[PDB]
C-alpha cells in the first residue's frame, strides 16, 4: 500500500526469527534506534506491529522521533516511545513502470 | 557505524520532569567515558556532566544535586532524569563519548531541544570576514595557560552536531582533510585553514580539558565579504 | 482579485531589527503554504523560507537560525523579524503563496526594499537579441536530472511583481495565452514564444522545486537588436 493509506500488521505468538535479519547483506539502510542491536532474541515484547509504505527517495531519512516536513507532517508520525524501529528497501524494475 | 539518539523534541510544564535517552550503536557504554554538553544557543557550549566507567558521576559547577543521570546496560542507554526545571534552561543537550587525551569527544548526538514555561578560555579573532583563495588564523587563549596538550578545536555545523578537529593541538582527527594546521603554546593556541572550502563555512570553537569543569570558547564564526 | 500588500520600506542601522508585513486579501493563511524569495538584483533569485499549513517552517541553507517568522491569523498576517544583520544583504524579499505541485508562485506580494549599514540549475540561450514576427527558444540544464515535472517557468518586469508562466512544464497557468509553449524532459526543459507580442519582452527565469532548497536560473533578458 501507498504512504497515504499506510497498511500495518500486527504479529502473533511465535518464535521471533531476527538471525536473518542482520546476517541479510541487502539491508543497507538499518539506521535505526531502540533496544540493542545484538539481543533482539533476549527480548519479547508483548505485541509487534509492522506498518509498510512506499515513500520514495531521500524522504526516507525525515522519519525519525520527532521531525517535520512534506511527509512527517500530514502522515506517518514518530512518537516519543516508537520502541522498534524502520528497515528500508532499495527499488529496481520490480516496482517500476517505463509509462 | 557510530549511531547515537537524543529524542528529547517536547514542551515541559514548569516544575515538571523529563526523561532522556541516549543509545548505543554496538560499543558498551559502561567501558568508555560518557559525557554531556548543553550548547547554549546565542553562546558558547558548556559542560554538564561525565559518567565514568563504572559509574561514578562527575556533575558542572552550575548545577549540583538536582541532576539526576543514569546508565541502564541492559538496554544500552544513558538516561537523564531532569527535576523541576526553571528560567533559562532552554539549550541543546549533546550527549557524546570521551576519549579526552586521545580524541576529545569525537562522535556526538544528534541534538534535542528542551523548552521552559511560556578556567577562563576566551577566543580572540572574531567574524574575520574573507574569501577562499588563501589562509586565515584563528588564535583561542586561556588565564590559565595550559602547558601542552588539554585543548581541543571542534566545528559546530547549523543544525548537525559537532565535529572533532583537533585533539590536543598535535594530532588531527581520522577523516579530517590535510588543510587543518594547528600551533602555539603556553597560553594563546593558533589554528589555520589552507585552500578554503565552500564546505567548510562553519563556527570554530575552542574546549579546555583535563583541568576543572570543561570550559568552551564564547564561540567564532566565518563570513564572506 | 486577490492582493498581497507588503510595507518595509525603511532603512536599518547596523545591526537594526525589522519587521516585515505580508496580508492575504480572500484566502486564510491558516490552510496555503508560505514562502518567502529573495530577488538578489544584479543576480538570479533565491529562497529564504517555506511555512506549512500547521506552521512548521523551513529556512535556506545559506541562513539558519537567525531569521524568525511567524503567523497570525487573528489579523492575518505574514510576518518576518529581521535582527542584527550582516553585510550583502540588499535585495527585495517577495512572499507568495506556494503551490509547488499545482501552480508554482501564482501570485506573488508587491515588493520592498531593506538595506545595509552605510541543485545546479542553469539558462544556456542568453539575451538572443531578436524581433518580432518569429518565435524564439529557451533552453534550461539541471545537473541532477528531475524526472518528470518539478520545473517551473516565471516571467519578470520592471518595477511590478514576477509572474507564472507554466508549472510543472507541461500545462500553462491560467490567463496565460496560448503563444508560450513549453517541452523536453530528461536533462532539459525547453520554452518557446510565438507571435512576439510588445507585452512579452521581459526577464524569463525557470526554477526547480519538489526537491531540496528551491532555486532560480542566472537569468535570461529579451532584448530587440
Amino acid at each position: 500500500a501507498s504512504v497515504y493509506a499506510w497498511n500495518r500488521k500486527r504479529i502473533s505468538n511465535c518464535v521471533a526469527d531476527y538471525s536473518v535479519l542482520y546476517n541479510s547483506a541487502s539491508f543497507s539502510t538499518f539506521k535505526c534506534y531502540g533496544v540493542s542491536p545484538t539481543k533482539l532474541n533476549d527480548l519479547c515484547f508483548t505485541n509487534v506491529y509492522a506498518d509498510s509504505f512506499v515513500i520514495r527517495g531521500d524522504e526516507v531519512r525525515q522519519i525519525a522521533p520527532g521531525q517535520t516536513g512534506k511527509i512527517a507532517d500530514y502522515n506517518y508520525k514518530l512518537p516519543d516511545d516508537f520502541t522498534g524501529c524502520v528497515i528500508a528497501w532499495n527499488s529496481n524494475n520490480l516496482d517500476s513502470k517505463v509509462g | 557505524e557510530v549511531q547515537l539518539l537524543q529524542s528529547a523534541g517536547g514542551l515541559v510544564q514548569p516544575g515538571g520532569s523529563l526523561r532522556l535517552s541516549c543509545a548505543a550503536s554496538g560499543f558498551t557504554v559502561s567501558a568508555n567515558y560518557m559525557s554531556w554538553v548543553r550548547q547554549a544557543p546565542g553562546k558558547g557550549l558548556e559542560w554538564v556532566s561525565v559518567i565514568y566507567p563504572g559509574g561514578s558521576t562527575f556533575y558542572a559547577d552550575s548545577v549540583k544535586g538536582r541532576f539526576t543521570i543514569s546508565r541502564d546496560n541492559s538496554k544500552n542507554t544513558l538516561y537523564l532524569q531532569m527535576n523541576s526545571l526553571r528560567v533559562e534552561d532552554t539549550a541543546v543537550y549533546y550527549c557524546a563519548r570521551d576519549l579526552s587525551v586521545a580524541g576529545a569527544f569525537d562522535i556526538w548526538g544528534q541534538g534535542t531541544l528542551v523548552t521552559v514555561s511560556s578556567i577562563v578560555l576566551t577566543q580572540s579573532p572574531g567574524t574575520l570576514s574573507l574569501s577562499p583563495g588563501e589562509r586565515a588564523t584563528l588564535s583561542c587563549r586561556a588565564s590559565q595557560s595550559v602547558s601542552s596538550s588539554y585543548l581541543a578545536w571542534y566545528q559546530q555545523k547549523p543544525g548537525q552536531a559537532p565535529r572533532l578537529l583537533i585533539y590536543g593541538a598535535s594530532s588531527r582527527a581520522t577523516g579530517i582533510p590535510d588543510r587543518f594546521s594547528g600551533s602555539g603554546s603556553g597560553t594563546d593556541f593558533t589554528l589555520t585553514i589552507s585552500r578554503l572550502e565552500p564546505e567548510d563555512f562553519a563556527v570554530y570553537y575552542c574546549q579546555q580539558y583535563g583541568s576543572s569543569p570543561y570550559t568552551f570558547g564564547q564561540g567564532t564564526k566565518l563570513e564572506i565579504k
